């Protein structure tokens, strides 16, 4: 079927090289040009089209030149992309699309890759440090009061914090992680709960770090 | 067989055509007759019969019919809207599909304008999609116009190769031509009989 | 060369409305009689790959209901979704075609009906565990709120603090179309222990005058 499969959500150190894959299906493959795009955190896109079914001269975006290399295999129709000499600000997500055509002129991109992750930075990997942010009268207002968990200083971007093993879905809001100057991420997830219920029930944040194997449950209680 | 974008064209001529050996052969997966129902073929006479031959996918046999659309009927092989003949088709997976992919069976997938009926186009010019002259080189909006079925023996039906033959009976304005056979009988010497010689 | 400057941004308007997103540069009518256009419209759900909308600029939607509806001319055009409905909240880019690259930026959220509303504010002092480690995070939370154009001013002993905070904000909420914001102030243990009052002063359209939530370091 009309599909595009990417793989390789990974982490690199600056001054290195990476190869990224897009697997296709449900088509003749060598008949539609593969086009990749960059996308930062909440930004636009770029990277002009290039590469063709047969041989294909391949193009570029003229500020990415030399570092960019495009190789594929006629064994199944899987286009790739080799980037080199990474500078720890090219950390982004990278896509694939088939750029389908029809008699007159092709109309936009046919499909759309699932995207991938490349994170560049001399950090390697580190586990999160967790604190509970207690419910307080400065957070309390009338009928409700808010409490949460601060999970900070970790490199391996995908991290999750749940409330009570996934029980509370009301008021639970995890905020986007922030990238510090130290190079490590940090975030805080907070949930509001009736002020009559400050310590009454269970509010334990379950912190799981999937690139590592960290799993810790922290209880949040009103301030002493 | 012959490609789908350059079909063949045999002009059957004066002879004795027996469409019964065709009609009852039970080896054909598709035998549709349009101008004339099949059983009455061995009882009529025309001026010329043409036979066109090619190879397509399994599920593109429904575009070989009068009044269809699609990449095959648009610009590979177009049947007029008052067709007269019959269309025959049978699966040929074991002959035409080979492990690793048989990349010798191409089809045209871009053309300026749909074909006139029974028109044929074997050119290989770079399809200029964009206003930018292609100059004869590939690139964005400058595409090679021919694609190839990569047939492989482990393909689901509807992606295996089917061979197609389109018989088209035409009647110009000559004096006669090919017709069906005609049986006879014996001689009943000495018996008032009703005869036709 | 061809820059696709899109004017409007964050059209957080009540569902059903009729947004009008304009952009243009350096016409691409494309000769060859094919007088159509040259640029598609896109829709990218947050946390998702993009999708395809109106192309050729010519309303040519594919598996897409009619409310999403394009237009076109030689240089200027617009997407103009009608009778907008929940789950059309996305980011809407443009194209260029024969050009080379792309360019576009747009999106929406909500608006509501009641007053401009206001955030619940809450300040959290650093946990005793962290002060062992030798650093103090001071979190201030702003809960539910439409106008995201909120200001978070940290003050330490009444000194406005500049350059040691970070904020992040949530996606517009699919239920009540509000936004929530978390600002973190980061200090050393040593510098933390040098001051007393930590305050977080929030300014917002639903507040007649700013709200300050504050604590006093070392007071149970
Ligand atoms: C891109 O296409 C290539 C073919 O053009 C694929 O290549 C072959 O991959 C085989 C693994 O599936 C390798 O296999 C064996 O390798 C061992 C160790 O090197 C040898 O001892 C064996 O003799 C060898 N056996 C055979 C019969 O291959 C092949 O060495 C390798 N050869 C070729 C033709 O390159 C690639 O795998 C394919 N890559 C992708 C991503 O599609």
């Amino acid at each position: 079927q009309v599909q595009l499969v990417q793989s390789g959500a990974e982490v690199k150190k600056p001054g290195a090289s990476v190869k990224v894959s897009c697997k296709a299906s449900g088509y003749t493959f060598t008949s539609y040009d593969i086009n990749w795009v960059r996308q930062a955190t909440g930004q636009g896109l770029e990277w002009m089209g290039w590469m063709n079914p047969n041989s294909g001269n391949t193009g570029y975006a003229q500020k990415f030149q030399g570092r960019v290399t495009m190789t594929r295999n006629t064994s199944i129709s899987t286009a790739y992309m080799e980037l080199s000499s990474l500078r720890s600000e090219d950390t982004a997500v990278y896509y694939c699309a088939r750029y389908i055509v029809v008699v007159p002129a092709a109309k936009g991109f046919d499909p759309w890759g699932q995207g991938t992750l490349v994170t560049v930075s001399s950090a390697s990997t580190k586990g999160p440090s967790v604190f509970p942010l207690a419910p307080s009268s400065k957070s309390t207002s009338g009928g409700t009061a808010a409490l949460g968990c601060l999970v900070k200083d970790y490199f391996p971007e995908p991290v999750t914090v749940s409330w009570n093993s996934g029980a509370l879905t009301s008021g639970v809001h995890t905020f986007p992680a922030v990238l510090q100057s130290s190079g490590l991420y940090s975030l805080s997830s907070v949930v509001t709960v009736p002020s009559s219920s400050l310590g009454t029930q269970t509010y334990i944040c379950n912190v799981n770090h999937k690139p590592s194997n960290t799993k810790v449950d922290k209880k949040v209680e009103p301030k002493s | 067989f012959a490609s789908v974008y350059a079909w063949n064209r045999k002009r059957i001529s004066n002879c004795v055509a027996d469409y019964s050996v065709l009609y009852n052969s039970a080896s054909f997966s598709t035998f549709k007759c349009y101008g004339v129902s099949p059983t009455k073929l061995n009882d009529l006479c025309f001026t010329n019969v043409y036979a066109d031959s090619f190879v397509i996918r399994g599920d593109e046999v429904r575009q070989i019919a009068p009044g269809q659309t699609g990449k095959i009927a648009d610009y590979n092989y177009k049947l007029p809207d008052d067709f007269t003949g019959c269309v025959i088709a049978w699966n040929s997976n074991n002959l035409d599909s080979k492990v690793g992919g048989n990349y010798n069976y191409l089809y045209r997938l871009f053309r300026k304008s749909n074909l006139k009926p029974f028109e044929r186009d074997i050119s290989t010019e770079i399809y200029q999609a964009g206003s930018t002259p292609c100059n004869g080189v590939e690139g964005f909006n400058c595409y090679f116009p021919l694609q190839s079925y990569g047939f492989q023996p482990t393909n689901g039906v509807g992606y295996q190769p089917y061979r197609v033959v389109v018989l088209s009976f035409e009647l110009l304005h000559a004096p006669a031509t090919v017709c069906g056979p005609k049986k006879s009988t014996n001689l009943v010497k000495n018996k008032c009989v009703n005869f036709n010689f | 060369d061809i820059v696709m400057t899109q004017s409007p941004d964050s059209l957080a308007v009540s569902l059903g409305e009729r947004a009008t997103i304009n952009c243009k540069s350096s016409q691409s009518v494309l000769y060859s009689s094919n007088n159509k256009n040259y640029l598609a419209w896109y829709q990218q759900k947050p946390g998702q790959p993009p999708k395809l909308l109106i192309y050729w600029a010519s309303t040519r939607e594919s598996g897409v209901p009619d409310r999403f509806s394009g237009s076109g001319s030689g240089t200027d055009f617009t997407l103009t979704i009608s009778s907008l409905q929940a789950e059309d909240v996305a980011v809407y880019y443009c194209q260029q075609y024969y050009s080379t690259p792309l360019t576009f930026g747009g999106g929406t959220k909500v608006e509501i009906k009641r007053t401009v509303a206001a955030p619940s504010v809450f300040i959290f002092p650093p946990s005793d565990e962290q002060l062992k480690s030798g650093t103090a995070s001071v979190v201030c939370l702003l809960n539910n709120f439409y106008p995201r154009e909120a200001k978070v001013q940290w003050k330490v002993d009444n000194a406005l603090q500049s350059g040691n905070s970070q904020e992040s904000v949530t996606e517009q909420d699919s239920k009540d179309s509000t936004y929530s914001l978390s600002s973190t102030l980061t200090l050393s243990k040593a510098d933390y222990e040098k001051h007393k009052v930590y305050a977080c002063e929030v300014t917002h359209q639903g507040l007649s005058s700013p709200v300050t939530k504050s604590f006093n370091r070392g007071e149970c």
